[PDB]
RNA sequence: UUCAUCUAGACAGCCGGACGGUGGCCAUGGAAGUCGGAAUCCGCUAAGGAGUGUGUAACAACUCACCGGCCGAAUGAACUA
C-alpha cells in the first residue's frame, strides 16, 4: 500500500519528447484545476538515478512539478501565465511592491469608511459612496501590513500584488534552452 | 452682552426669517449644558464671571449636583450680529438681530424621550462632539432622531482642550482627528438624512464645523478666520476657505500656494490649518504651560494679547483658560454658524409640513404652515409638559405654527386620538397665560405669532401627555410622535403607609404627565406599575413620585406575574362530589380546549348575550368540534365571559332548571380562583355526565350545588394533569449588526426564541422579534443594553399564552417553584389541595 | 484605541500564553509542562483565557 | 452580477437591492418565474446594471436530482423529512449532471456524474453509489 | 518492555498550496466545514475531511488535518520501575 505509491510516482516513466519546468510559489489548487482541463519531488530525483541517458537532474530544488504536451513549444507556453493569479494577501501578508492609492469613487456604501479613517486617509461621501480625496501611501517601501491595511485592500478594494505562476528551463528533444 | 427686554424680543419673533428654531444634540458627558452657558451670557443673563459651571438650562436641583440634564430645559435669546457678516445667508433676512430659540438637551438613553420631544419643535441641531471620545454611540442614535423629523444639522467639535494637555498632541494628527471624526459624522448622514435635501452633509470649509472648548470658553470655524485675517493679507475668503482645510499648503521662502502633500523636497509642508490657523493656538499652550513668562508678553502682544488688573499677574493654566476665551470667543463661531447655516421656521416648516400632518398632507391648515403664516387658524402641538415651580401643575410647552397665540383666548385642544369628526380628545377650554420660557423663569406675553417655542399656563388639566390645539373645527391633528424608547422597565409601586393611597394614585397622573412616555397602569394582578426606558430613568420618576407628585413614602417591588389554571388531559378518571346534603350528587369530567379556539372568544367571537343555534353552528365544522355539544353550552366564566365552558350531557335528568341558576354561579367562583393558586383560568372545558338532584326544593338551593360544584370541579381539574400558562411578551429590538450578537446571547439565558431577523436597506439597523417570557425578562432591558453596548431599543408588547412542559404541580420542577412561591406570598399553605378533597369517594 | 498592528504585539505578552492548572503560573503558550516543582513541572496546563 | 439562495415559490431583499436603486417589488415577483415537478431549494443568479429586474436560474447541483424524484409534495403540510427520493432514473441523472457546466475539472463526462452519483446524501435513488468502471457517454 | 517512520529524504523549525460537485441531505427565525442530526460519497488530483480549531447573526477572513518546499540523519508514541 506504500507498495502501491512508490509504485505509482514511478509509475509514468519516460512518456514524451518535450517537456516543461516550473514552480509553485504561491499558487492556488483552484488555480491548477484550470489548466488541467485545457489538455492538447525527491522520490523522484532517483527515479532517474534508477532507469538509466540524460543530466538535468541539477534543476530541481524549491516547489516543482511537472507538465507535458508535445505540440509547439511556445503553443503551450501561453496558457502558461493564462491564469494570472494577483491574489489579494491572505489575512495581511508581506510587502513586495510600493503602496499607493489614488483619488476617486469606490461604489461601496459610506459604512466602511471604519477602515478608511484607521489609516489617515480623507474621505468624503458623493453621489451615494465613498469617493476619496488627497491620496497617500500607507507607508514606505518593505514595512508593516496592518490587518487595518490588508483587510481595506484585500478584500474591499481589489488592489493586490501578483503572485504569478512561474517556468524555468525545458529539454528541446536532447539539450536545454534558456528563456523565451 | 446685556440683557434686553420682555417684548423686546417679542418684537422680533414677528420678523420670522430671525428666528432660529434649534437643539443641542452629543453623548452623555460631552459638553453641551456647558456650552449653552456660554451664550447666555452674551444675552446678559449669567454673569461673565464664575458663572460658567452653574449651567443654566440645568435647571433642576439633580439635574445640578449630578451635572447631567435629565429634562429638555429651553430658552430664547436676543442677539447682535454685524452687517459684515448677516450678508451670506442663502435665505430671505431681514436686519443684525436674529432670536435663538432652543433646547439643552439631556443625552442618556434613557432620556431620548426629552430629545425626540425637544426636536419635534426646533428646525435646526447642534451637534457637540468630544475631541478624545470622538463620536461614541449616542451621538449616532441622537442624529438618527434629528434627520428622523428632518432637522439640519451642524456640528462643533468640542473638549479640544483635552486634546492638547490629556494627549499632548502635535498639531497635524490634532487637524487628523477633526479630520477622522467629520468623516464619520458625515457617513451617519448619508443614511438616515430624508433623501430630499442632500445639501444636509457637512463639511468645516463650509462653515458648517467649528471647534473649540466650552469649559475653557472660546470656539471657531474656518470662516471666522477666512475673514479675520484676510482682512491683513488683503486677499480674498472664498478660495481662501478653501485652502486651510484638507490638502493644499503654503510654503513660505516660495510664497505661493500648493495642491497635494508636495514634500517641499524633502520634509514637507503644513497644511494651512497648522501653521496658519492653529500655530497661533499651540504656541499659547506650549508657551505659557510651560511657563516662558519672558516670552509671554511679547508673544502675547505678537498676536493681540489683552490683560487684566488681576490676569496679568495670573500665569499658566489658569492664563490658557482666561486668555483664550477672549481670543475667540463662544459665540461668535456658534451666531455665525447657527444664523448663517441653520434654518430660520420659514425657510423649514415648508419641507416639514406635508410629513408633520396627521390628516391629508395638503390640508388648508398645512398650507399656512409651509407658508409660516401667524394669521391662520392657530396651529400648534404640546410636545413636552414642564413643571409649574408652584406644586405640580405644569405649564405646557410647544412651538405653534399657525396664527398667533393670546393670553386669554378661547381655543379648541385636539388631544392624540382626535378626528375632526365628532367626540374625541377635543376639550374647547381658554389659555390663561401665553408665557415664554428660560432657566425655568417665564415671562409673560399677551401675544405669540407663529414659528416660535412657547409655555401655556392654562392647560394640563386637558392634556395628559403631548397634543396640539388648534381654532378650526376641523384642523387635524399632528403624527403622533413616536421615539426610538419604549416603556419596558417596570416596577410595581406600592405606598409605604397604608392611608396616603390618594396621594399616590393622583401622583402616577402628575407623573403620567411629567415624562412624555412614563407608563402607570393597573394589572391584571391588581398592582399599580411605573415602567420606565432604563433602570435610570426609572429611578428619576421615583423620586419625581416619592417626593413631588405623590410626596408620601412608597417602596418598590418586582411585580407579580399573572398566570392562569388550565388542563392538558381529559381526567385520569371521573369526577364526583356530594353535598353538605348528602341528598345530590354531580358527574363529570374536564378536558382541555384546542388553544386555538379558546382564543376564539378572547377575541370576541362568542359570547353570552349572543345566540345559540350559530353558537352551535360556528364552533362544529372547523373547531375540531361537535355541533349539539354546542348548543348546550350554559355559561361561561369567569366574569360571566371567560374562556372555561360549560355543556350537558345527561339524561332524563330530574330538575336541571332550577339549578341551572346555581351550577354557573359556583362555576364562576371557580374559574377566577380555582386549585393550585387561585388565579383566573383559560383553556379547559367541563362536561357534565350525570346528575342526581333530591326533592322537594330546598334541599337543593343554591347552598348546596355551588358548594358541590365549585368542590366538585376542582376534583375533575387535577385529574387531567393540571398545567399553567405562563404569559409570553413579543418583543423587537432595532440593533446594528456592530453588536446584533449580544441580543442572541441574552435571549436564551432568558429562555427567548426569534421570530424574524430582518435589516433595513442601506442602513446596518437589524430588527429582530422574539418571543419573550415575561417571568425571564426583569432586568433584562438592562442586560440587554451591557450585551450591546447601548445599541439595541427594546419595545415590548403581550402576545400569548403558553404551557410548560415542565410540570406545575411538583414543587422541584422550574415550572412549580415558579407557583411554589406564588402560594406563600399570597398567604396559603405548603402543598395543593389534592384531588382526594373536593372528590366525595362514594 | 490601541492600533491594531500594536493590539496583537502586546496582546502576545499578556493575551495569548498558557498557564497551569493546578499552579496558577503563567507559561509560554506552547509548553507542555509546568516549570514550577510546588506543582512538580504537572503537564495539567490549560491556555490562558482571553478576553470578550 | 449577484446570485441568491433556496426559493421554492415566492421571496429580506431590499437589504441589497433597494441600496442597488431597483424596485424590488418588480423582481420579487420575477423570481416566482425562475422558481416554479420543480419546487423545491435552487439556487438563482442576477446580473443587471442600472436598470430593472434581470435574474436566471442557476444549475444547483443538489435540486436536478430533487425534481428527479417524487415531485409530489407540500410546504409544512408533510412535516416529517424530505425524503423525496424517488427512482435514480440513471438517465436522466446524466442528463441533467452533463448539463451541469461540465465543470469540476471534468475529465469524462461520467467523471462529472461521480459527483452527482454521489449525493447519496439526497436520497435513496433507487441505488447509492452506482458501479465504478463501467460504459460512459 | 512493546510498536512504529527515515537517504524512495523521516522528527523539529521555517515557507507554498489547503481544491471542485457544494451553501451535500435532515431539519433551522438564521446554520454555507465549524448549534446539531443523519449520508462521512465523489470528482480534479503531488492533496484537501461533505471538514481539526478561532469567528460570523449567517457568510467572511484567519486554522488544522491532508499535499509539496527547505535542512540531510536519525526521530517518534503508549508503557513499566
Ligand atoms: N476639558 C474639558 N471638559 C469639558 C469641556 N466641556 C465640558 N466638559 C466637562 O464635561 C462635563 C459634562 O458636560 P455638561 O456640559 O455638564 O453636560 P452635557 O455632557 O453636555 O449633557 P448631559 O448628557 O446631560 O450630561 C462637565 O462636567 C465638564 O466639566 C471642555 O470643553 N473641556
Ligand atoms: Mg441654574
Ligand atoms: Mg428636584
Ligand atoms: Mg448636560
Ligand atoms: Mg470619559
Ligand atoms: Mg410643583
Ligand atoms: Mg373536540
Ligand atoms: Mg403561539
Ligand atoms: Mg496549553
Ligand atoms: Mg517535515
Ligand atoms: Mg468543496
Ligand atoms: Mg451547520
Ligand atoms: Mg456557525
Ligand atoms: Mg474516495
Ligand atoms: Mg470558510
Ligand atoms: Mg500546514
Ligand atoms: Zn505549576
Amino acid at each position: 500500500k506504500k507498495a502501491e505509491y512508490f509504485a505509482k510516482l514511478r509509475e509514468y516513466l519516460e512518456e514524451y519528447k518535450s517537456l516543461f519546468v516550473v514552480g509553485v510559489d504561491n499558487v492556488s489548487s483552484q488555480q491548477m484545476h484550470e489548466v488541467r482541463k485545457e489538455l492538447r519531488n525527491t522520490m523522484v530525483r532517483r527515479a532517474i538515478r534508477g532507469f538509466l541517458f540524460e543530466k538535468l537532474l541539477p534543476f530541481v530544488k524549491g516547489n516543482v512539478g511537472f507538465v507535458f504536451t508535445n505540440e509547439p513549444l511556445t503553443e503551450i507556453k501561453n496558457v502558461i501565465v493564462s491564469n494570472r493569479v494577483a491574489a489579494p494577501a491572505r489575512a495581511g501578508a508581506v510587502a513586495p511592491e510600493d503602496i499607493w492609492v489614488r483619488a476617486v469613487n469606490t461604489g461601496m456604501e459610506p459604512g466602511k469608511t471604519s477602515f478608511f479613517q484607521a489609516l489617515g486617509v480623507p474621505t468624503k461621501i458623493a453621489r451615494g459612496t465613498i469617493e476619496i480625496v488627497s491620496d497617500v501611501k500607507v507607508v514606505d517601501a518593505g514595512n508593516k501590513v496592518g490587518q487595518s491595511e490588508a483587510s481595506l485592500l484585500n478584500l474591499l478594494n481589489i488592489s493586490p500584488f501578483t503572485f504569478g505562476l512561474t517556468v524555468v528551463q525545458v529539454y528541446d528533444n536532447g539539450q536545454v534552452f534558456p528563456s523565451s | 452682552m446685556v440683557a434686553f427686554t420682555v417684548d423686546q424680543m417679542r418684537s422680533l419673533m414677528d420678523k420670522v426669517t430671525n428666528v432660529r428654531n434649534m437643539s443641542v444634540i452629543a453623548h452623555v458627558d460631552h459638553g453641551k449644558s456647558t456650552l449653552t452657558d456660554s451664550l447666555v451670557q452674551r444675552a446678559g443673563i449669567i454673569s461673565a464671571a464664575k458663572a460658567g459651571e452653574a449651567r443654566f438650562t440645568d435647571t433642576r436641583k439633580d439635574e445640578q449636583e449630578r451635572g447631567i440634564t435629565i429634562k429638555s430645559t429651553a430658552i430664547s435669546l436676543y442677539s447682535e450680529m454685524s452687517d459684515e457678516d448677516v450678508k451670506e445667508i442663502k435665505q430671505k433676512t431681514d436686519g443684525n438681530s436674529f432670536l435663538i430659540n432652543l433646547i439643552d438637551s439631556p443625552g442618556h438613553v434613557d432620556f431620548s424621550s426629552e430629545v425626540t420631544a425637544a426636536l419635534r419643535v426646533t428646525d435646526g441641531a447642534l451637534v457637540v462632539v468630544d475631541t478624545i471620545e470622538g463620536v461614541c454611540v449616542q451621538t449616532e442614535t441622537v442624529l438618527r432622531q434629528a434627520l428622523g423629523e428632518r432637522i439640519k444639522p451642524v456640528v462643533v467639535i468640542n473638549k479640544v482642550d483635552r486634546a492638547l494637555l490629556e494627549l499632548q498632541v502635535s498639531k497635524e494628527d490634532l487637524y487628523q482627528t477633526f479630520a477622522r471624526t467629520v468623516e464619520s459624522v458625515n457617513v451617519i448622514v448619508s443614511t438616515y438624512a430624508d433623501e430630499v435635501l442632500g445639501d444636509v452633509q457637512v463639511y468645516p470649509a463650509r462653515g458648517t464645523v467649528a471647534f473649540g472648548s466650552g469649559l475653557h470658553g472660546w470656539a471657531f470655524t474656518i470662516r471666522q478666520f477666512a475673514t479675520r485675517y484676510a482682512k491683513k493679507f488683503g486677499v480674498d475668503k472664498a478660495k481662501m476657505m478653501d485652502r486651510l482645510w484638507g490638502d493644499s499648503f503654503f510654503n513660505p521662502k516660495t510664497k505661493k500656494w500648493t495642491n497635494k502633500d508636495t514634500d517641499a523636497e524633502g520634509k514637507p509642508l503644513e497644511r494651512a490649518f497648522n501653521m496658519f490657523i492653529l500655530d497661533p493656538i499651540f504656541r499659547l499652550f506650549t508657551a505659557i504651560m510651560n511657563f516662558k513668562k519672558d516670552e509671554i508678553p511679547v508673544l502675547l502682544e505678537k498676536l493681540e494679547i489683552v490683560l487684566k488688573g488681576d490676569e496679568k499677574d495670573l500665569e499658566g493654566k489658569a492664563l490658557l483658560k482666561v486668555v483664550m476665551r477672549k481670543f475667540l470667543p463662544a459665540a461668535d463661531a456658534l451666531l455665525e454658524m447657527i444664523v448663517l447655516h441653520l434654518p430660520s421656521p420659514v425657510t423649514a416648516q415648508a419641507y416639514r409640513a406635508e410629513q408633520l400632518y396627521e390628516g391629508p398632507a395638503d390640508d388648508a391648515n398645512c398650507i399656512a404652515i409651509k407658508n409660516c403664516d401667524p394669521k391662520a387658524d392657530l396651529m400648534l402641538y404640546v410636545s413636552k409638559m414642564v413643571p409649574t415651580s408652584d406644586k405640580g401643575r405644569f405649564y405646557a410647552f410647544g412651538r405653534v405654527f399657525a396664527g398667533t397665540v393670546k393670553s386669554g383666548q378661547k381655543v379648541r385642544i385636539q388631544g392624540p386620538n382626535y378626528v375632526p369628526g365628532k367626540k374625541d380628545d377635543l376639550f374647547i377650554k381658554a389659555i390663561q397665560r401665553v408665557v415664554l420660557m428660560m432657566g425655568r423663569f417665564v415671562e409673560p406675553i399677551d401675544d405669540c405669532p407663529a414659528g416660535n417655542i412657547i409655555g401655556l399656563v392654562g392647560i394640563d388639566q386637558f392634556l395628559l401627555k403631548t397634543g396640539t390645539l388648534t381654532t378650526s373645527e376641523t384642523a387635524h391633528n399632528m403624527k403622533v410622535m413616536k421615539f426610538s424608547v419604549s416603556p419596558v422597565v417596570q416596577v410595581a409601586v406600592e405606598v409605604k403607609n397604608a392611608n396616603d393611597l390618594p396621594k399616590l394614585v393622583e401622583g402616577l397622573k402628575r407623573l403620567s404627565k411629567s415624562d412624555p412616555c412614563v407608563l402607570t397602569y393597573m394589572s391584571e394582578s391588581g398592582e399599580h406599575i411605573v415602567a420606565g426606558t432604563g433602570e435610570l430613568h426609572l429611578e428619576i420618576c421615583l423620586q419625581d413620585l416619592e417626593h413631588d407628585h405623590a410626596g408620601v413614602p412608597l417602596k418598590i417591588s418586582p411585580p407579580v406575574v399573572a398566570y392562569r389554571e388550565t388542563v392538558e388531559s381529559e381526567s385520569s378518571q371521573t369526577a364526583l362530589s356530594k353535598s353538605p346534603n348528602k341528598h345530590n350528587r354531580i358527574y363529570l369530567k374536564a378536558e382541555p380546549i384546542d388553544e386555538e379556539v379558546s382564543l376564539a372568544i378572547e377575541n370576541g367571537i362568542i359570547n353570552p348575550r349572543d345566540d345559540f343555534k350559530a353558537r352551535a353552528r360556528i364552533m362544529a365544522d372547523d373547531y375540531g368540534w361537535d355541533v349539539t355539544d354546542a348548543r348546550k353550552i350554559w355559561c361561561f366564566g369567569p366574569d360571566g365571559n371567560g374562556p372555561n365552558l360549560v355543556i350537558d350531557q345527561t339524561k332524563a335528568v330530574q330538575y336541571l332548571h332550577e339549578i341551572k341558576d346555581s351550577v354557573v354561579a359556583a362555576f364562576q367562583w371557580a374559574t377566577k380562583e380555582g386549585p393550585i393558586f387561585g388565579e383566573e383560568m383559560r383553556s379547559v372545558r367541563v362536561n357534565i355526565l350525570d346528575v342526581t338532584l333530591h326533592a322537594d326544593a330546598i334541599h337543593r338551593g343554591g347552598g348546596q350545588i355551588i358548594p358541590t360544584m365549585r368542590r366538585a370541579t376542582y376534583a375533575g381539574f387535577l385529574l387531567a394533569d393540571p398545567k399553567i400558562q405562563e404569559p409570553v411578551f413579543l418583543v423587537e429590538i432595532q440593533c446594528p449588526e456592530q453588536a446584533v450578537g449580544g441580543i442572541y446571547s441574552v435571549l436564551n439565558k432568558k429562555r427567548g426564541q426569534v421570530v424574524s431577523e430582518e435589516q433595513r436597506p442601506g442602513t446596518p439597523l437589524f430588527t429582530v422579534k422574539a418571543y419573550l417570557p415575561v417571568n425571564e425578562s426583569f432586568g433584562f432591558t438592562g442586560e440587554l443594553r451591557q450585551a450591546t453596548g447601548g445599541q439595541a431599543f427594546p419595545q415590548m408588547v403581550f402576545d400569548h399564552w403558553s404551557t410548560l412542559g415542565s410540570d406545575p404541580l411538583d414543587p422541584t420542577s422550574k415550572a412549580g417553584e415558579i407557583v411554589l412561591a406564588a402560594r406563600k406570598r399570597h398567604g396559603m399553605k405548603e402543598e395543593v389541595p389534592g384531588w382526594q378533597e373536593y372528590y366525595d369517594k362514594l | 484605541i490601541i492600533e491594531p498592528s500594536l493590539k496583537a504585539l502586546a496582546s502576545k505578552y499578556n493575551c495569548d500564553k498558557s498557564v497551569c492548572r493546578k499552579c496558577y503560573a503563567r507559561l509560554p503558550p506552547r509548553a507542555t509542562n509546568c516549570r514550577k516543582r510546588k506543582c512538580g513541572h504537572t503537564n495539567q496546563l490549560r491556555p490562558k483565557k482571553k478576553l470578550k | 452580477l449577484y446570485l441568491r439562495a433556496v426559493g421554492g415559490e415566492v421571496g429580506l431583499a431590499p437589504k441589497i437591492g433597494p441600496l442597488g436603486l431597483s424596485p424590488k417589488k418588480v423582481g420579487e415577483d420575477i423570481a416566482k418565474a425562475t422558481k416554479e415537478k420543480g419546487i423545491k431549494v435552487t439556487v438563482q443568479l442576477k446580473i443587471q446594471n442600472r436598470q430593472a429586474a434581470a435574474s436566471v436560474v442557476p444549475s444547483a447541483s443538489s435540486l436536478v436530482i430533487t425534481a428527479l424524484k417524487e415531485p409530489p409534495r407540500d410546504r409544512k403540510k408533510d412535516k416529517n423529512v424530505k425524503h423525496s427520493g424517488n427512482i435514480q432514473l440513471d438517465e436522466i441523472i446524466e442528463i441533467a449532471r452533463q448539463m451541469r457546466d461540465k465543470s469540476f475539472g471534468r475529465t469524462l463526462a461520467s467523471v462529472t456524474k461521480e459527483i452527482l452519483g454521489t449525493a447519496q446524501s439526497v436520497g435513496c435513488r433507487v441505488d447509492f453509489k452506482n458501479p465504478h468502471d463501467i460504459i460512459e457517454g
